[PDB]
């Protein structure tokens, strides 16, 4: 309500420019005295290990059989293509699995936007170089596969059986599906109608591209009004 | 290749990552405690 | 919903057996890793400003004109009446103000508990002793009078004229709204069908006694269901 004057007849002017989904520059005012280092600390508490995403599992390449064999026609090897993929952010709506399809031959340096658009998925980077092709029919075929999980699990306890069912050629990887990459913020000064000694919390937030930063923050919100209906019931 | 070694442990000689911003991710889940200041300090101040 | 295993299959056992007003363990299971200390910090930080209650604004008392004179048939002052009455925890249940009644004669030490009974005044501390009579007609008798308020406003600049129209007799005392006086987390593990580390956040609550620690906690849920819709709209 309207209450006394502390905080009720003082809104949070906390706005939206949007940048597509990897950074934000996360505003806010105001706060009184003391409100900047608890923010910050406390939502890097909830936002490292509490937020699940969607990361690379285990990919299949080609006639390639495991990851330190050579292939005709590419100047790298397929550890480093692998390293590449390890690195590449990808965004799933709905899906619990989506298989990626991506082929091309000939000469060319293959990034991540020659691969073929799915009604769900969205690469954020298409810049990213993976390796470069040659001639002399070098064509390369690959199935990105994405999973849902959250945090860091090793690749020696949750080890999957997809091609381990006699046809094999799959291993399993690192898989990181922390979304949440950097937070910085800045603890300058605000003022409004009530008070003077009013803390503007202006936040560098940076994300890989995994879950979109509007939506992490919104279940961040939401698993946070979960978390402090906690000093609440008896005995 | 230290943190399975006695060289490194997880407040001596360690450091694996490439850059400064998941250095403090992963020194959060209790795997890295030094390096962290250093490599935070090394932006705080540089940003503004 | 169910959705996928995370935190949707797993209730959270919060119950009850109640202590009457003052004090009450609080327990919580469970909820995953770095989860306890973010919760006892956000209720501290809620839990000591955000709270109104009903507190001691301004006593009359009898023939005695201001707090440093003395009444025939009393050992302690009036300062040290009037202090044990500053410590004197009451609960309002929807006034916005009330006159106690309170008078005693003859030998005998006067406490909390022979104060008349109102439908909406119950006290939390019959025990509290507040001075001790004599003989030779000690005949005392107070007006205990609550407002409503919130946190601490010094008696400088309230000031209040109740009986400061022409018969004179009050002055206006430092008043506590505020009705959390300590809360004490154990931070122990829990288990359940899920997941396995799981923190049990175990509190010990304590209140003096204006507000129910149930509806205190149920208004600061609800403003805490205030709160963080912050993150919604644009521009």
């Amino acid at each position: 309500m309207q209450g006394s004057v502390t905080e009720f007849l003082k809104p949070r002017l906390v706005d939206i420019e949007q940048v597509s989904s990897t950074h934000a520059k996360v505003t806010l005012e105001p706060l009184e005295r003391g409100f900047g280092h608890t923010l910050g600390n406390a939502l890097r508490r909830i936002l490292l290990s509490s937020m699940p995403g969607c990361a690379v599992t285990e990919v299949e390449i080609d006639g390639v059989l495991h990851e330190y064999s050579t292939k005709e026609g590419v100047q790298e090897d397929i550890l480093e293509i692998l390293l590449n993929l390890k690195g590449l952010a990808v965004r799933v709506q709905g899906k619990d699995e989506v298989i990626l399809t991506l082929n091309k031959s000939g000469i060319g340096p293959v990034t991540a936007a020659d691969i073929t658009h799915d009604g769900d998925v969205e690469i954020v980077k298409p810049q990213h170089v993976i390796c470069h092709l040659t001639d002399e029919n070098a064509s390369i075929s690959m199935r990105i596969k994405v999973q849902r999980g959250r945090g860091y699990v090793p690749a020696s306890t949750r080890i999957h059986s997809e091609e381990d069912e006699r046809p094999i050629g799959r291993l399993l990887v690192d898989a990181c599906y922390s979304p949440v990459e950097r937070i910085a913020y800045n603890v300058e000064a605000a003022r409004v109608e009530q008070r003077t000694d009013l803390d503007k919390l202006v936040i560098e937030m940076e994300t890989n591209g995994t879950i979109d930063p509007e939506e992490a923050i919104r279940r961040a919100a939401t698993i946070l009004a979960e978390q402090l209906e906690a000093f609440v019931d008896l005995r | 290749s230290g943190l399975a070694s006695l060289h490194a442990r997880v407040k001596v000689r360690i450091t694996e990552y490439e850059k400064d911003a998941n250095g403090e991710l992963v020194a959060k889940t209790s795997l890295k405690d030094t390096t962290v200041g250093r490599a935070i300090l090394w932006m705080i101040v540089p940003k503004g």
